[PDB]
């Protein structure tokens, strides 16, 4: 194997692939895409994203990883601690975790779309497909599955934008700018439906159904 | 500063080293009346020619096929000593003592040289690697 | 890892810039909301998939050259996705026009910096038809037509033809058409309402549209256009394949016009 | 290109001035091997020859690739440098011409020689670098 | 039950903490006399323990990368 | 203990994830939000957000946190310093207030949905919710609160606006524009309110009820 | 010749002014005023223009400028490629083709008003005219030439509207909307004639001449 | 005293913290409201923000401060030269006269609300106040006045709207958009007044009295 | 003189204060504001703020300020290439034209309000008014000098709205939208007079007379 | 392969995805801030 | 068939490792007193694993760096 | 992990012992009957190698604690008594030290490569 | 804090010391009647690190000479070497930490 040589090489630029493949590759986009979505919605902005979003996405997101990061931890650091695998079965020790979330979250027409472009041959079972073509599979079904949720959650404020343009109209509030009017009404319908803890808790609970 | 520079120069000390250890077997071996089997020692040399002689260019020394010095073999007169023939003469080892000082000291500074040589590469090399940046 | 790769690495580098553009102009792929890293880590992550069996050799001239190869593989992407914008225009006319019947663009008429009918009704059908666009197949068409293109135009001396962004100019074109086509049973059921509501005035020339019509139309818009929402699934169908037909079209037009 | 021929000049004076090199580091190794004839190139006239001609290195053959495990092996390579014989003084009686002083001051002014070419890499690429941000 | 990376981190600095701690008693006995303790052992081990605190530099640097990586995006 | 190693390693790094991580751990995201939710009443910004607001929110921040700060201080600080306290002892020293105050601020459901999706199992008292648990579940209430405290300042101005437009178009004057008629009537009201005041009061005194 | 200095500066700051500066040298603008003043008959937006609009005039000007581009492309693609012309004539051969395609397009009473303002003497021939003169009344002459096409366009749409209004209002429908008939009545001109066909044509047509 | 270290190290810093504490901490708070909110008035933009404005507000706050400016110059910088003083009389001599002008400046109460919630002791004098409540103080009365002028501003272009829209409504002007012909008289009111100079001097008068 | 050190200090920093100061201390400020009241005036924007009228007013600039930069040139730009003149009186020399342009534009009261509110003692001449008083005065008069021009754009627009509102009325229109009727005649009224030449042409000649 | 040889390709790789990306950069701004006007 | 440069890094990173550890099991092999093995060829051998190993490191700073860059292109 | 330094360690260390056995024998030259030592470098390394309880972690205030001469076969008797020959001494000294700077160069090239690896 | 260093930093005191208390012993290795003198290095620095900010003690003398003087100049030169080289150790140790803390700081 290697002997303290190249490890600690190929560590470091471990943890620097950390931040952007090992967050866009496990969750954190479906969740910071919601986020983004449903700060579209409610009016403006006024929730600090560098700060509080992009937290409370991380927490979130570690919550649901739990599981995969603990058996990816059991069944590779545990091991990979100086005995009987360093770095040449751990990778797939700890590939085949990630590989069963990703492909419990998958679209199941984008692999199919994936394979058809890379030539590869027919694929037997879920496992036949490599990495090469989960992860641009697992990517393009995130951002449809993000989506579909955050134009769902737009729905009923859009419902609210009607309503109140339509009574102004109909009371012939000639141009009174129904969007200041919406805001406020907006801002209850997200807190009188309890909106942070059933958006968190829809999230949490559909990225494992 | 190639990375085949490394061998040339390696080869080098080698060759010095192996040629150096034979002179200090000489100079050591000097009146050495037997041999295991029973013979007079004979004093060594070693040959050096230069590497990969087929096509290359130049490059490097290579010390095969150390070889017999061809020295007169002088003789002494002991016919009390058995190893002394009929008439006789104890073969006694045909060292040339202050030629095997001047090659431990020649050798000596070639090989302090090729070292040099060595350690002035590596640093070419290592102030290769800062191109650019 | 060298040169003996690292101009090997300009095998990445075009196809990788089509797939950006595509990305950067597509309907779904370039939405605000995606972090920017993933729309650019898709692009390479998506060329590193099609790089190898694209058999590509350019050089990156010092004061480009062969820029004019770099604008090719940009136009390409710009023709893909942003054609396939048209789709939504459509409905994002069709719903605006059908408020612009009810009562809710008075504003917009007679004399404003506020328009504030674009949040109403326009932006429900043209994310009902995101969501149309999604469901099938709709995330997909587009990077596999971008592979077609790969394979049809792949790199080239005589990249764009000329007479073939007359295609894409009056395309749309089918905007209006198709926005019509859509709004049509909406539109002419409200114009019956308004001349019935105006065919009251003359009984009474006090009946005053702005106290009877507005609140009448504005229900009948709403109970109407919830009756005919549905009208939207098949219309869409067409709304997409049609343009990919002329995005197909293109594609395979070019080829053997080249 | 025309990244890599503003720059050429200086990739190929240094990879020259390698070459020459491990010529005198060759010259310094066999420093006392018998008949030598310690060797040596024009550095003008060469660089001339290869900015002019190429690299043309002369005398080169590697084994074919073919599916994996066939065991790669090759020939016994050199530049196509002409080697010029260094005109010696002071004759030795065993032919080695190599004479310490030349060959080390040589040796000397071409790591120099080296070490200013790097550096005017370095220059060049930095000032590409700094263009570019 | 997890693998809490507080407490994984909390474990990394532990191990740094305790390697110096030792080299610097080691330290400690050689230069107040004790026999026993060597002058290359008091060297090898303070050596290492330089070794082991760049690593965890280097992590620590690597992991802020990564952190202000991911606040500075947009929502 | 630790040795000038680890310390003044943590240190730094502490301090670089004090931005972000502690100002939105404490408070000044609800200000922020409801400074933000104010500003889009009364009108257009009018009130440069990076530059005032910002440090008004520092301020009040800082006066709100102070009991906690103090409590901090005398119970980790002074003790760390030399004597019977060193960065392990002082961490729970220097939380305990800091978790009460987020414990009196979180509502009382939010620690239930992320306990609950954490696997944690049951919560014996007050004091046994981790801080995994604590620090999202604080965010969302804080979050849910600052939306309420959004809506309530709306009210007013919502009042402000419908009772100008419904006087100008019932006068006759049809189309005149009532966003640009009320806008001086929103900045008189929160004015003779002394509404700034009211405001911040408010706010500070509703972060301790 | 400039020597891996300046080159890729005068490249990288040309691309830099590329989006205002040489958009608005060749096209582009008239096609895009004429667009909007098309989007303001025919009542709303309903044509995304972040989205729809600009592009199809992007697509536009391409298609108006392919000759130009191509004579650019003989001129200077050819030769200054490895061999015999070298950025100073390719500066000038590939500035003639532009220069002509703006100088057939400046009314001929702009560059008079910006030599006499310019304090430029005289001025041999139409070739002699420089840029710095050459690009301010191309811009005035291209907005002259947008807004007789947008008043060629308001034309019809005009009459429909006074022509609406005044069969509802001598039909004795006293006091009805005109607007929100006629925007219908809009659209039926517009598509039954295939209008955008004839209006990229004709602006296509008229362009050059 | 400090040595060239911890001086100059204080310097940058306090340079770095220039920008926003210390152009909101003295005035350019009042005159940049009140200009935005003038600028609201009299509808469109009409002078670009980030720079006629603001630079003409800088120049203005720098004109209010020059007497303020210039005793902390007498009483720091003169005497900082080498002599007798060095960065800590230093301080509060350059506080004293600006702490002056601020309390000089500040609401009578906002004092009091800042106090109270920060459970500071009793005051003796206006001398006794601290930096720390003054701060927050002294903006929030600098929001207040900055208000009230805007109110101010907006009273006579509401005047011009009304009496437009009324003519017209008078003239049976239906649906003619009054805002259009009564801005070129919100401009002729703001220009016959000589409104610029009545503003610029009337901000600096009030801010000192 | 200044040691290759300072000079290429002040150099750059000069060129950061161009954009802002420079172009609002020279000119730029009076067309831009005249173009945005233009786009007022005529309906919709309907031509691009971000391209084409910014770069249309830069030309214009440019082209006026040929003179005043002539004589900066040959007044510090040949005596500052190496002899006599090195970036101290270079930089009077080239105030001095500068300077003398500015105070031909300023209102003759704004120099002495702004020196009235400096506490200046009293001056001899125009050359004793120092740039710290020429700024904002010039600027103050550059608003005022722009709002005029924008009295005498907006008439003749306004002439057409009422006109044809009035034949609207008396027609018997009840409640025809007046404005979309009169959007093409103002195209058409702005198009034959010749209105983009002889606009930009008045500015010209008003901006030094 | 020489060593100096690989860096010197090293670097010139190195320069030209520079410039590939900065010139990518230039025009994908150029093409948002033309998708950023009014119209 | 295929080249996957990842399996080229891969490769590079098993030469450097492979270089290195018979470097040092000839200094085992020598300390330990195994005849044959001189000290010339030792040192030779551990001065070229360090020249390997930096050339491991420099490519990798710069494969960082170019990654750093790539991630910035906006998209 | 960070245990390949082990080696080269042990071998120094157990180089710094013999240089210390070697200067008692050169500094017993002289004293009647010392009958010269050694140890056997390859096996007492081999055998360092090759092959340690932590005590009971109970409540603290627990204090945790804890911690081949061969014969060489002289030449030329004495009866002086003393059996340390000096030409072998002294040779067997030189070659120690000379081992004992290659295991100190070789330590520390490890250390620098290991350094450099991390920046 | 920052009285992590005082441990090597007083034993690197004491050494100076200790050198400038044997090249004393070495400069009077012939006047009559001197009774050699040293410190206990490791009693001493104890009793610095127990309280702070140092009792001559004497060589214990062998081969008497009638002079009085009982500097045996062997051991003082072993001594003095000794002395050096656990002086320049102390350097390296202090340099160790100093270079170790301004290393994770920066």
């Amino acid at each position: 194997s290697w002997s303290l040589s190249v490890q600690t090489l190929v560590f470091i630029t471990s943890l620097t692939f950390l931040p952007a493949i090992l967050l866009m590759m496990t969750s954190f986009t479906r969740i910071i895409i919601v986020f983004g979505l449903l700060r579209n919605a409610l009016g403006t902005p006024s929730a600090p994203p560098n700060q509080v979003l992009l937290g409370l996405a991380l927490f979130l997101t570690f919550f649901i990883m739990s599981p995969v990061i603990d058996k990816i931890y059991v069944d590779a650091y545990q091991p990979f601690s100086e005995q009987k695998i360093s770095m040449q079965e751990a990778l797939d020790k700890g590939a085949q975790p990630l590989r069963a979330f990703m492909l419990r979250q998958t679209r199941e027409a984008d692999l199919a779309l994936f394979a058809r472009l890379a030539n590869s041959g027919p694929l037997q079972g879920p496992e036949a497909v490599p990495m090469r073509i989960l992860l641009p599979a697992y990517v393009t079904s995130e951002l449809k599955t993000a989506f579909q949720i955050g134009f769902t959650i737009f729905i009923p404020f859009l419902i609210i934008d009607l309503v109140i343009a339509s009574v102004l109209m109909a009371l012939g509030m000639m141009m009174v700018p129904p969007a200041t009017i919406a805001l406020p009404f907006k801002l209850m319908l997200f807190v009188l439906v309890d909106g942070w803890q059933l958006l968190m808790g829809s999230l949490a609970q559909s990225f494992y159904s | 500063a190639l990375l085949n520079i490394f061998d040339i120069a390696g080869s080098a000390l080698a060759a010095q080293s192996k040629r150096l250890n034979v002179a200090a077997s000489n100079l050591a071996n000097a009146d050495s009346v037997t041999g295991p089997d029973g013979q007079p020692y004979r004093a060594k040399q070693v040959v050096f020619q230069v590497d990969a002689a087929p096509g290359q260019a130049t490059g490097g020394v290579k010390v095969a096929s150390v070889i017999e010095s061809q020295a007169p073999e002088k003789l002494v007169y002991e016919p009390g000593n058995p190893l002394a023939d009929a008439n006789g003469y104890v073969k006694m080892p045909n060292v040339d003592v202050v030629g095997e000082m001047v090659n431990t000291m020649s050798a000596s500074r070639s090989y302090q040289a090729n070292i040099e040589v060595l350690n002035t590469v590596k640093s070419m090399m290592l102030k290769t690697l800062t191109l650019g940046q | 890892t060298s040169e003996q790769w690292l101009y090997w690495l300009h095998l990445y580098f075009w196809p990788l810039l089509r797939v950006l553009a595509l990305i950067s102009t597509a309907p779904i792929l370039s939405e605000r909301a995606i972090p920017k890293r993933v729309k650019l880590g898709l692009g390479i992550m998506i060329t590193l998939v099609i790089a190898p069996s694209l058999p590509a050799n350019d050089t990156p001239l010092f004061s480009i050259a062969a820029l004019w190869l770099a604008m090719q593989q940009i136009l390409i992407g710009i023709a893909l996705g942003f054609t396939m914008q048209f789709a939504f225009a459509a409905v994002r006319t069709a719903g605006e026009f059908i408020g612009l019947q009810m009562g809710l663009s008075f504003a917009t008429f007679v004399d404003p910096g506020s328009h504030l009918n674009m949040p109403v009704l326009a932006r429900i059908m043209d994310m009902l038809a995101m969501l149309l666009f999604l469901t099938f197949n709709g995330h997909l068409w587009l990077i596999s037509l971008l592979v077609d293109t790969f394979h049809t135009l792949p790199i080239g001396s005589n990249p764009v033809n000329s007479n073939a962004f007359m295609a894409l100019a009056r395309a749309g074109g089918l905007i209006f058409l198709n926005g019509l086509m859509l709004a049509l049973p909406v539109i002419t059921l409200l114009l019956t309402l308004n001349l019935a509501l105006g065919l009251l005035n003359r009984m009474a020339p006090q009946l005053s549209i702005f106290v009877i019509g507005f609140p009448l139309t504005l229900t009948v818009g709403i109970m109407l256009m919830a009756a005919l929402m549905p009208l939207i699934a098949p219309f869409c169908e067409h709304l997409f394949s049609e343009i990919f037909n002329l995005l197909a079209d293109i594609v395979s037009e070019m080829p053997i016009n080249n | 290109d025309r990244l890599d021929a503003a720059l050429r000049f200086q990739q190929e004076a240094l990879n020259l001035r390698a070459q020459r090199q491990e010529i005198l580091a060759a010259n310094i190794a066999n420093a006392d091997t018998p008949g030598y004839q310690a060797r040596d190139i024009d550095f003008a006239s060469e660089l001339k020859k290869v900015m002019v001609r190429g690299r043309e290195e002369t005398g080169g053959v590697a084994l074919t690739l073919t599916s994996s495990h066939h065991i790669p092996a090759q020939a016994v390579s050199s530049p196509a440098v002409d080697l010029l014989y260094r005109v010696p003084d002071q004759p030795s009686l065993d032919g080695n011409t190599v004479d310490m002083d030349r060959e080390r001051t040589q040796f000397a002014d071409n790591s120099l020689k080296y070490q200013m070419g790097l550096t005017v890499l370095g220059s060049q690429l930095k000032g590409m670098m700094n263009v570019l941000q | 039950s997890t693998v809490s990376f507080a407490g994984q981190l909390h474990a990394a600095l532990d191990r740094i903490s305790d390697r110096q701690a030792a080299a610097r008693v080691q330290a400690e006995k050689f230069t107040l006399g004790e026999p026993g303790i060597a002058l290359n052992d008091v060297m090898a081990d303070m050596q290492k323990a330089s070794v082991s605190m760049q690593m965890g530099i280097q992590v620590r640097n690597k992991l802020v990368a990564a952190y202000q990586e991911v606040m500075s995006m947009q929502v």
